């Protein structure tokens, strides 16, 4: 090889060594898990919960839109009805060993009941215990959407909400009324 | 008979109206009040198509395909702009008073009204006023009643009276306060009242026996049986 | 007139040349939304048509794609020849900047086509794939064996009667006999490949480079015939990373297939999302507004910088310097902070939608974009001056696995290799998609030799141009909607869904049954992070894809691998593997 | 509250995994227990991963290897390319049908002690790919110690599963020598993380709105 090439290569190796030394004289870029908590954005798609209305009741009406919108098919539920007439999930199970955390169920929820919270620590020893049930998903608050209630928009009569008491709804006019 | 749909020549039966002739050929026209078994009454005004009498005609006339015979020499347009806007407007007028009830409706995913709202392509709401509401009646152990979802298409009363021969279902009310049901509460004593859950395009009459343990149509595993 | 309209494409001069050559009663022209002239030709004239297209004054020098299609279940075939199966050949002329798609119709019993390997040498793996998944035999093919499935596989998986799900078949039971049978199936047999496993002086060495190798970028294996250290021949064995994503496209709805598009090239993300959603918008007839285009360009350039950072760090690691990968992944974490802020996920965002994106931009994204744009160029210059200007790295890189424009064109090589051969063909400039015409950026080209070093430096310049695009889009972002106003926009905007009944109905029927896209064929070709990514979608008028064909560049690059490294050492192969920019989900799909 | 596994490849058992598991009690000795605690600490505080990768989950795993996460702080960075030198197989990627014999071979080529972490929904159950050419979970034919949901799990979730593996190792019983004592492997039946975190997960009331950052 040429002598100039050898000199250029020697200077290049020296320059690389110098830059890695200045890297040693630089600031550390590590986020110290688990000693400092991991910052997660508010819309981060992690662990799935079922939320409640501001009145304190569960916001899910068991409409099965999340289960069919799930491309993986890892949501199972069954609709039950209370005495007043409101719908709720009798059970609600998600196979988290099968879920891909894509957020299509939250996107497809018309009541904002199912949500993907900023939580990633869901490691398990047995994947049978990764099948979360309704007692593991239902939380005691509204979650990311604080002041939305689906039943204030629905035209179905439940407890505490008679016919015509929803938003943008008129009072029910009987057909026996004297007004023309 | 020979008709011309969107410039395409079709051979149809001249004793049928334009709606069943076009639905037989695979052409999608929105419709509510027409049923193959009950007949044509021209109520919902959803089946509008633009009719021309000549091959060289520009204006035309918006007619009801369910009330227009499929005679020889009719030139109809289904996807003309005026007809599509009128059908979208009919869907919009039906959507002005319809409740926000699809998640808590047993007819969701099996709803003719949902399918026809999607087919006309109406997905934006400009109506900002109130929606009328109705009380519900107890129709017995089989049929659940939810009168807010009605679109006043008169299929239920036509079937129940002019076909099944029942005597306790009818139309009551007025201008836009039409009620469909019984004069009081009680069980529908017709022996064929269960077909109301499939005759009704909306979730007014629903299967209460299915509503006890309810799942959607896509979740159902079906079979042909006797 | 919108660009998604069904164009018959009788104004193309290639159609007129084909009429003047083969006559007016030799082929049919199919009107599609592909933007490409689709010519149904007879099986007997296929090689003559290919030779005529290859011998044009500005010829079609590249075989972009070659694959089959099961038309037995296709109800809407008006204006098409009668066929139980079909084979389509997508060809590109760079000189005309034009494409053509030749389709050959086949009956169910007479499933044989003449081979296309003599005209285009890259047709070998495509024809093996078409035989493996559709059962179509290619007469005259040298070695027609399974390329995605193991050799002891019964049935062809992309046929309509084959079950798509694993739950249809028995659950995977690994026994001793099955392990032995599949191990004998996976054992390399050099007599099948004509490898001639010996010489009078010495014996050849058969080495499995992969699946478990640090140099292999996935689950695949190159079987090397060696003498001493020199490579005599290579058999790149793929099919180990097959997820059946096209059969999955026949199994999911139009909206629910987007996460599966995200995992096709797992370093790409939104770059993988864009061609699929653009083809679906072509099917639906959706013209997205300016803000949607700028946001999608933002996310795809961010993920392009991410993928290029991983590629450069990986190349430097395989050359031997193990330091810059840590800093490059720190920059990847900065990009991941921005992407987590916007989409809510790190690496598979699944954030693009039909007619727009999932959400609007959150309040404060420009702060993180400014942070990344300030953090990046000093780090990139440090990487350059520390490792990319290293004479040992240059010795390991320059002149290693070099090919010209002829080898790049005959093997379907796209991306940085094709531009490193001096051919200035980028999709973002030649066929501009998603409003790339509004951005001022340059296309780096090479000097005519596609070295490892040339491809890496071209990707560095592409990273710098993507930084320029990000700066331009940060300084000018429109204030409009993040979703289109089309009725087929899936899903509709969320607040209108939550408080209007029309929007609730549209959302209910679009997330459950799926959007009904009318029966048409659509095609979108984009410049991916590793080359050219294309989606070809056939809709039957239903809520699910009738056919989803995904063309990827890493398939062509891995098929090019034996022709560019034969006769070299194994170290040159290691540098070539590190300097190709491939992942194996991209190859096997 | 322990499970005992004895393996026998040469015995009459055709289906993988070639092992037998029963539910037993803790066998644990004024010094043998302390020496077992010391070797358990040494094994749990020095875990060497196998440089085996299948798909995107491995890309997030090597993202965890880099400087911005520093899994080297746990002593889990050495990343041997040989199965003999590795102690932990992270199945990080899809368990493809064509690679299940390869995965079984590479698991056979590791040496005692060995632990398995399945990373991602593909490795756990097959995930989104319920397709003809994907094994529905790597636990169909290998025993898996730790499962990580995600697609991909973020790198800190990989280090969380590594810490869960360390907690599992730190209270298990293994043969100290291969010439004296029982050769069966005793693993603890620990309480699941779901029931452990159900108290702090249910009580979550309010989160930050998605329009913020
Ligand atoms: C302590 C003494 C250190 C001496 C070397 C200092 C090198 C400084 C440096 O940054 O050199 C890099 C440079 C690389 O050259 P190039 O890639 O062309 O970039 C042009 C802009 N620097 O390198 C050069 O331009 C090379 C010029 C310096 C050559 C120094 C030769 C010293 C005498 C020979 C020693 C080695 C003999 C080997 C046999
Ligand atoms: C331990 C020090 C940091 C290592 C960082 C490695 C980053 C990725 C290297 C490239 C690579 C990829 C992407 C990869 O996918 C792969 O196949 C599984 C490899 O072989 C093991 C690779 O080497
Ligand atoms: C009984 C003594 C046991 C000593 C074990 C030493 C293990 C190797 C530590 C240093 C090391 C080497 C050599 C190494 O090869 C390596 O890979 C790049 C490292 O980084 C991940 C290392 O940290
Ligand atoms: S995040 Fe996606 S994969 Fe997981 S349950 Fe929801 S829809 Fe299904
Ligand atoms: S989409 Fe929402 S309301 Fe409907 S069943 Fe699922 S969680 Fe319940
Ligand atoms: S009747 Fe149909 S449109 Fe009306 S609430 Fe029920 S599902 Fe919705
Ligand atoms: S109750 Fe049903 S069938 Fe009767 S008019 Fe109303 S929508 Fe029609
Ligand atoms: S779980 Fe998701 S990220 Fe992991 S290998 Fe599967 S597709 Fe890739
Ligand atoms: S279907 Fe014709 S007006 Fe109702």
């Amino acid at each position: 090889m040429t002598l100039k090439e050898l000199l250029v290569g020697f200077g290049t190796q020296v320059r690389s060594i110098w830059m890695i030394g200045l890297h040693a004289f630089a600031k550390r870029e590590t986020r110290m898990y688990p000693e400092e908590p991991v910052y997660l954005p508010p819309r981060y798609r992690g662990r799935i919960v079922l939320t409640r209305d501001p009145d304190g009741e569960e916001r899910c009406v068991a409409c099965n839109l999340c289960a069919v919108a799930c491309p993986v098919g890892c949501i199972s539920l069954q609709k039950a009805e209370t005495k007043d007439g409101r719908w709720y999930p009798e059970f609600f199970r998600i196979n988290f060993s099968r879920c891909i955390f894509c957020g299509l169920c939250e996107e497809a929820c018309p009541t904002t009941a199912i949500q993907l919270t900023p939580d990633f620590e869901m490691g398990e020893y047995k994947r049978q215990d990764l099948v979360y049930e309704k007692e593991d998903l239902l939380i005691s608050g509204p979650g990311k959407y604080p002041e939305y209630n689906f039943y204030r928009m629905a035209g179905m009569a439940i407890d505490g909400k008679d016919k015509g008491e929803a938003e943008n709804e008129a009072k029910p006019i009987d057909v026996k009324s004297l007004l023309p | 008979a020979t008709i011309h749909v969107d410039g395409k020549e079709y051979e149809v039966n001249g004793a049928d109206n334009l709606l069943e002739a076009c639905l037989s050929l695979g052409l999608d026209i929105p419709y509510f009040c027409w049923h193959p078994a009950l007949g044509s009454v021209g109520a919902c005004r959803q089946c509008a198509v633009k009719q021309y009498q000549n091959a060289e005609d520009t204006r035309g006339r918006l007619v009801m395909s369910c009330m227009t015979p499929a005679s020889d020499g009719t030139f109809i347009s289904i996807d003309d702009e005026e007809a599509k806007q009128f059908r979208e407007s009919v869907v919009e007028w039906l959507m002005t008073n319809h409740p926000h009830d699809c998640p808590v409706c047993e007819e969701g995913g099996n709803c003719h009204l949902q399918d026809m709202t999607v087919m006309t392509g109406h997905s934006f709401r400009r109506y900002r006023f109130t929606k009328r509401t109705h009380r519900n009646q107890d129709l017995g152990p089989f049929i659940s009643h939810e009168m807010n979802r009605c679109i006043a298409c008169y299929r239920c009363v036509r079937y129940y009276k002019d076909y099944a021969g029942g005597t306790d279902l009818g139309v009551y009310g007025a201008h836009d306060n039409v009620y469909f049901g019984r004069p009081e509460d009680g069980t529908l004593e017709s022996e064929f009242s269960g077909n109301l859950v499939e005759i009704c395009p909306t979730g007014v009459f629903t299967d209460k026996t299915h509503s006890e343990r309810y799942n959607r149509k896509w979740d159902m595993q079906f079979a042909p049986s006797i | 007139e919108p660009a998604w309209q069904t164009r018959d494409h009788l104004d193309d001069p290639v159609i007129g040349e084909l009429r003047n050559r083969f006559g007016p009663d030799a082929f049919t022209v199919q009107a599609t939304r592909t933007g490409v002239p689709v010519v149904w030709i007879k099986r007997e004239q296929l090689l003559e048509v290919g030779d005529f297209l290859k011998k044009l004054p500005k010829p079609y020098v590249m075989l972009f794609d070659l694959h089959g299609m099961d038309e037995r279940l296709r109800t809407h075939r008006e204006g098409l020849p009668a066929a139980d199966f079909s084979v389509f050949y997508h060809l590109i002329s760079i000189d005309r900047n034009r494409d053509i798609m030749l389709k050959v119709a086949l009956a169910e019993n007479d499933l044989h086509v003449p081979t296309f390997t003599k005209l285009f040498p890259n047709a070998n793996w495509y024809e093996r794939e078409t035989w493996d998944l559709f059962g179509i035999t290619f007469d005259g093919h040298p070695n027609l064996r399974r390329i995605m499935m193991p050799q002891t596989w019964k049935g062809h998986p992309l046929r309509k009667d084959y079950p798509a799900r694993a739950t249809e078949f028995s659950p995977f039971e690994l026994t001793k006999a099955k392990q032995d049978l599949e191990m004998e199936a996976l054992t390399f047999k050099p007599e099948e490949w004509g490898m001639k496993r010996g010489t009078e002086n010495e014996d050849f060495m058969f080495l499995n480079l992969g699946p478990n190798h640090p140099s292999a970028h996935g689950a695949f294996r190159i079987v090397l015939q060696l003498d001493g250290e020199e490579i005599v021949d290579c058999v790149p064995d793929i099919g180990y990373h097959h997820r059946g994503a096209e059969k999955m496209g026949e199994r999911q709805s139009w909206h629910s297939y987007i996460p599966y598009t995200d995992r096709i090239e797992y370093l790409g993300g939104c770059v993988n999302e864009m061609p699929y959603v653009l083809a679906v918008e072509k099917l639906a007839g959706i013209t997205v507004p300016d803000r949607v285009n700028v946001i999608r360009v933002m996310l795809s350039e961010l993920f392009r910088i991410n993928s290029h950072l991983l590629y450069i760090s990986t190349f430097i690691q395989d050359v031997g310097a193990m330091t810059p990968v840590f800093f490059a992944f720190t920059d990847r974490q900065k990009i991941y902070d921005l992407v987590e802020a916007i989409t809510g996920f790190r690496m598979h965002p699944a954030w693009f939608r039909i007619g727009g994106v999932a959400h609007d931009l959150p309040r404060g994204w420009d702060r993180l974009l400014r942070e990344f744009l300030d953090w990046m160029p000093k780090r990139l210059a440090s990487y350059e001056k520390a490792a990319l200007q290293n004479t040992i790295l240059k010795g390991r890189s320059q002149g290693v696995a070099a090919y010209g424009a002829k080898e790049a064109l005959e093997w379907g090589t796209t991306g940085a290799g094709l531009r490193a051969t001096g051919i200035d063909f980028d999709v973002r400039k030649a066929r501009p998609y998603s409003g790339y015409e509004n951005f001022d950026f340059e296309i780096p080209v090479g000097g005519g030799v596609s070295d490892c070093y040339t491809r890496v430096m071209l990707k560095v310049e592409e990273l710098r141009q993507s930084l320029r695009i990000l700066e331009q889009c940060l300084n000018n972002m429109p204030e409009g909607p993040f979703k289109a106003d089309h009725p087929l926009t899936t899903p509709p905007p969320k607040e209108r869904t939550l408080q209007h009944i029309e929007t609730l109905i549209t959302h209910f029927l679009q997330v459950s049954w799926g959007p009904v896209m009318p029966a048409n064929e659509s095609f979108q070709m984009i410049e991916a992070t590793k080359g050219i990514n294309s989606y070809y979608l056939t809709s039957d008028g239903s809520t699910m894809s009738y056919r989803t064909r995904i063309r990827t560049p890493s398939y062509a690059h891995l098929q090019q691998i034996p022709a560019a490294i034969r006769g070299s050492l194994v170290s040159d192969l290691i540098v070539y593997l590190g300097s190709i920019d491939f992942v194996m989900s991209d190859v096997d799909r | 509250d322990y499970t005992l596994t004895r393996i026998d490849p040469n015995g009459e058992n055709d289906r993988y995994p070639l092992q037998k598991q029963e539910i037993v009690t803790d066998p644990l000795n004024v010094f043998m227990g302390k020496l077992n605690d010391m070797v358990n600490w040494g094994r749990k505080n020095s875990i060497w991963p196998y440089n085996f990768g299948l798909s995107c989950c491995y890309v997030e795993m090597v993202t965890s290897f880099t400087a911005v996460h520093d899994v080297a702080r746990f002593g889990a960075e050495v990343l041997r390319a040989s199965p003999r030198q590795a102690d932990l197989m992270v199945v990080a990627g899809t368990c493809f049908t064509k690679m299940a014999p390869v995965i079984q071979r590479l698991y056979d080529q590791m040496l005692e002690p060995k632990w398995v972490i399945s990373m991602g929904a593909c490795a756990n159950s097959g995930g989104m790919y319920d397709i003809y050419s994907v094994v529905q979970g790597v636990d169909k034919f290998i025993p898996v110690d730790v499962y990580i949901p995600g697609c991909p799990p973020r790198p800190e979730a990989y280090m969380q599963a590594l810490m869960l593996l360390q907690e599992s190792i730190g209270k298990e019983r293994r043969p100290l020598s291969w010439v004296v004592g029982d050769q069966g492997v005793y693993r603890a039946n620990m309480q699941s993380e779901r029931e452990r975190k159900r108290g702090e997960r249910i009580a979550v009331t309010n989160l930050r709105t998605p329009d913020e950052i």
